[PDB]
């Protein structure tokens, strides 16, 4: 059989860039190629075929070259929707095989993160349980540290830290910082405080909320 | 007094020639190439080889020392052996009977090839046509183009359409009526083995050294050519490709064994025919051990001509020679191969010789299968006939084109495919296996030996004794066997066969068969005595 | 134009059978081979094999020889992919896809089914509204929310005023433990709106078949 390899899982690249992803084949392909542009939560978009033609449909920046093994797909001018997984795949020899795939993550620059603490709702209060929530929206890049307050105190139990994929129109990632605690241990606790350290300012950003009627 | 003694070969290299021409046929051509590739790739030589030299040379060897040796047709030397199974020879006559039903339509649709490659602008190539659909679509055209399901490429829609007009018959039921063009092109077949047979094998013979050694010229050209093409190596990659996994396949050592044996084609009488023509003094073992290296060769340098240009028709198209050389039969000289030829430079040269070629390759095996049957029933009729050998040959000549006119229809590719593999396969496989038994037991193996050292001056070894005596007759049994427990399922041009072509394939396969045990039957209830008494003077020879 | 459309989401346990449906339209069904590709989360795409329409000639891959079974009907224009002797491992998501016969591309696929192999019950999700509290600062944009926790399987979906207006709209993945998915979202919306108007977020789980409206309140 044949088998396509990506050798890079990941390529960092900037809007506007010049990004060309590799692909390995097992055997000599001639030209008999195909680029995939598969968007998160979409199905897989056909963009080039044997690896110098383009699909109708397909706009102007999207180019593929090489006959061999080794293929090039060629991105001249990328964009904030241009954000996607893209596979290479071969067309000769049965069965076909695609690559394991190369995500491109977009380089910008650095993006305060928008943190923004909840208290827990009264429908949640009502089935005996409480959540308190910490939302960090629109930073840049992806590494960022969080910690949990609950008065004065670092809390490391109940947190779940949810990161999305990158955004399709400014490419700033956003995640969700969740601290699930029982009725009785929240209404026995006042001021929440969640902080998030994160390389846009040495200080951490502190956001805090009164259980008392707010 | 009178006629007495037979004729005798004209030289030494007439008849070793005559015998290489029936061996070379299309078969060696596109069959070989196709089953080594697809079965180990490569590897497919090791078992080919086995299958040859254990089961496949000692019959040769064996059918060949008992033509010169007895100088019989298939039938009279029955009646000196083994009277019982004289049916044989008649049972080899009513299956060259059904050979020759398709055999020369092949070649009047390389005939009506080669007619119509004489205009400057092959056919096949434009789609421009009065037999191309809308769903035509050549090159040298818009480029972009994407196949469709119910697209189809001019050189297929010129060999559907035109030369077998397939399109017109809707399967064995109603393959009605008949094609003139290919009615004429097979008579043309049949007046140039007319012209060929009737006289003798003085004839044949000379007829022959144009027939046999044409193939070798026009095979080295398209080596030649097929090698130059940009791509070709992918072809034989695929060719050559050894899998070694594939010979654990208990199947690929049958497909070995069923090649080497039709290729070569022991026990059919024919070269009994042949080797019934030649001197006493001369010495037919060094004859039959190159004759079969030469057939088992020319197919092994086949092999790259077929596939150096299957390689350059993948590198066009997109790799993967296996997907183009999918179809195997005539399809896949005739339009994959024609196809290929057609985009080529001074594509008229190399499709002229490709066909005529083709009818190169079956001319001469339809010499020697009709030699062989006329040589049965001469020497078997003596003095009741041989008052003219053209009025035997113009007899059984035109009966094959009244048998050939089922074969001459709009689905007469349908009966060729029924014909070939149901009818033909199982019996010869079974006439040559009781052949092989009959001598190697009821005459015996030792005094075999004896005549083989009569002849020669020297016994044979003991491997070719415990070849007869085991692994010849071991090794039709195998195929038999395996032909028996796996009928196969047969499709041609995206039509598969009914249910019951099966049984009319039988039906095919054992009217040939039905002659000899009738005929033991009617040797055993005219023969007095008690059925040991009769049998063993039915199982003695002819004491004079 | 040319859409094929897949059938809903599937939750089945080990052991049994499933099948998935495929609605082609916009060309000429029978002029084009119909495929199915796999895949598994985070994993590439995996060709399971085609199937011919017009006589159902099925060209199978050896790695699913057995484990897929390619059907098709030209009555309606559908086909269909059967699987049985379910794993963890068939827990993915499976697309149809045209393709000619050469080049060998897939053009058109379909919108995906998810597909997940669980004994686990199914359970219907909470839905929670997140809404700021009364003593935060309301700047030039508020960001508000919404929590669904303990539902399964992964297949839920959260939309925000049917779909007008997000422009602004964090949607934070499923995460599972002990059984049961949870996740939360997030928008951003404008401080002149709100609460002046009507904002509600819709949680709808198709496994469980439920759909729970609630609205945000301050
Ligand atoms: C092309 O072939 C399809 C089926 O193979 C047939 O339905 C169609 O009529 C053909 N086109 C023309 C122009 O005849």
């Amino acid at each position: 059989d044949i088998v396509m390899t990506q050798s890079h899982k990941f390529m960092s690249t900037s809007v506007g860039d010049r990004v060309s992803i590799t692909c390995k084949a097992s055997q000599d392909v001639s030209t008999a190629v195909a680029w995939y542009q598969q968007k998160p939560g979409q199905s897989p978009k056909l963009l080039i075929y044997s690896a110098s033609y383009r699909y109708t449909g397909v706009p102007d920046r999207f180019t593929g070259s090489g006959s061999g093994t080794d293929f090039t797909f060629t991105i001249s001018s990328v964009q904030a929707e241009d954000l996607a997984v893209y596979y290479c795949q071969q067309h000769y020899s049965i069965p076909r095989t695609f690559g394991g795939g190369t995500k491109l993550e977009i380089k910008r620059a650095d993006a305060a993160p928008t943190v923004s603490i909840f208290p827990p709702s009264s429908e949640q209060l009502t089935s005996g349980g409480a959540s308190v929530v910490c939302f960090l929206n629109n930073f840049y890049p992806k590494d960022i540290n969080v910690k949990w307050k609950i008065d004065g105190s670092e809390r490391q139990n109940g947190v779940l830290n949810s990161w999305t994929d990158q955004d399709s129109k400014d490419s700033t990632y956003s995640m969700s910082s969740t601290l699930t605690l029982t009725k009785d241990e929240y209404e026995r606790h006042n001021s929440y405080t969640c902080e998030a350290t994160h390389k846009t300012s040495t200080s951490p950003i502190v956001k805090s909320f009164n259980r008392n009627e707010c | 007094g009178s006629q007495g003694e037979r004729e005798t070969w004209g030289k030494k290299v007439d008849f070793l020639l005559s015998v290489i021409g029936y061996a070379v046929d299309l078969g060696n051509v596109w069959r070989f190439p196709y089953i080594c590739y697809q079965n180990g790739g490569g590897a497919f030589l090791l078992p080919y080889t086995i299958m040859a030299i254990f089961g496949g040379i000692p019959l040769f060897y064996m059918e060949l020392a008992l033509g010169q040796y007895h100088r019989n047709g298939c039938i009279s030397i029955w009646r000196k052996i083994c009277p019982i199974f004289k049916g044989i020879g008649y049972a080899i006559c009513i299956i060259a009977f059904y050979i020759a039903s398709y055999y020369n339509t092949i070649m009047a649709w390389a005939l009506y090839y080669l007619i119509s490659s004489f205009t400057d602008q092959l056919p096949w190539t434009s789609c421009k046509n009065s037999w191309n659909t809308g769903n035509c679509t050549n090159y040298f055209s818009e480029d972009n183009i994407t196949w469709t399901l119910h697209s189809t490429s001019p050189a297929e829609e010129f060999y559907t359409r035109h030369v077998l007009q397939i399109h017109r018959s809707k399967g064995l039921q109603d393959l009605g009526g008949i094609s003139w063009q290919l009615a004429l092109c097979i008579m043309l077949i049949f007046t140039v083995i007319y012209f060929s047979i009737w006289k003798g094998v003085k004839t044949s013979g000379k007829v022959v050294w144009v027939t046999a050694t044409f193939p070798y010229i026009a095979l080295s050209v398209l080596l030649v050519r097929g090698a130059t093409l940009p791509g070709a190596w992918r072809g034989v990659l695929f060719y050559l490709k050894p899998n070694w996994q594939k010979l654990l396949e208990t199947g690929v050592w049958i497909d070995a064994a069923a090649q080497i044996f039709f290729s070569l084609g022991p026990g059919f009488g024919v070269l009994l025919a042949f080797a019934s023509y030649n001197k006493f003094n001369n010495n037919c073992y060094q004859d039959a051990l190159v004759t079969s290296v030469v057939n088992c060769m020319t197919s092994f340098v086949s092999g790259f001509v077929i596939f150096t240009v299957l390689g350059y028709m993948a590198e066009m198209r997109n790799e993967d020679v296996s997907e183009v050389a999918k179809d195997a039969g005539p399809s896949l000289l005739f339009i994959t191969y024609a196809e290929a030829i057609a985009n080529m430079p001074a594509s008229t040269f190399f499709a002229i010789i490709f066909f005529l070629m083709l009818i190169t390759l079956g001319l001469d095996s339809s010499f020697a299968g009709l030699e062989g049957v006329i040589t049965a029933v001469l020497d078997e009729f003596p003095h009741v006939w041989a008052k003219r050998r053209e009025r035997f040959v113009l007899a059984v000549v035109i009966t094959c084109f009244f048998g050939s006119l089922v074969t001459l229809t709009f689905g007469g590719a349908y009966v060729v495919k029924l014909l070939e593999e149901y009818a033909t396969g199982p019996a010869v496989l079974t006439v040559a296996l009781i052949e092989a038994v009959a001598v190697s037991w009821f005459y015996g193996i030792t005094q075999f030996c004896r005549d083989v050292k009569e002849m020669l001056g020297f016994s044979p070894g003991w491997f070719w004794r415990i070849c007869w005596v085991a692994i010849s007759p071991l090794f039709l049994l195998f195929i038999i066997a395996s032909f028996l427990m796996s009928p196969p399922q047969l499709r041609l041009f995206q039509y598969n066969y009914p249910y019951w072509s099966i049984i009319l394939g039988y039906a095919i396969g054992t009217s040939s068969f039905i002659c000899i045990p009738t005929y033991i039957a009617y040797r055993l209830i005219i023969t007095p005595g008690t059925f040991k008494e009769r049998i063993i003077k039915s199982i003695t020879p002819e004491t004079p | 134009e040319v859409q094929l459309q897949q059938s809903g989401p599937e939750l089945v346990k080990p052991g049994a059978s499933v099948k998935i449906s495929c609605k082609a339209s916009g060309y000429t069904f029978t002029d084009y081979y119909m495929n199915w590709v796999k895949q598994s989360h985070g994993k590439s795409l995996e060709w399971i094999g085609n199937i011919n329409p017009n006589n159902g000639g099925t060209s199978y891959n050896q790695k699913f020889k057995g484990k897929a079974t390619l059907t098709v009907d030209k009555s309606s224009t559908t086909a269909y992919m059967e699987l049985r002797s379910l794993t963890s491992e068939d827990s993915a998501v499976y697309y149809c896809t045209r393709s000619p016969v050469r080049p060998y591309y897939f053009d058109y696929w379909g919108q995906g089914t998810t597909l997940t192999v669980s004994s686990a019950k199914t359970t219907p999700p909470s839905v929670y509204p997140l809404a700021p509290g009364c003593g935060d600062t309301t700047g030039s944009s508020v960001t508000l929310g919404c929590l669904v926790k303990g539902y399964f399987p992964e297949s839920v979906t959260v939309t925000w005023n049917s779909g007008s207006l997000s422009s602004s709209v964090h949607t934070f993945p499923a995460l599972l433990q002990s059984g049961l998915y949870t996740m939360s979202s997030s928008v951003t919306v404008p401080s002149s709106t709100w609460p002046s108007q009507t904002v509600t977020c819709s949680v709808a789980h198709p496994a469980s078949s439920t759909t729970v409206d609630k609205k945000l309140e301050p």
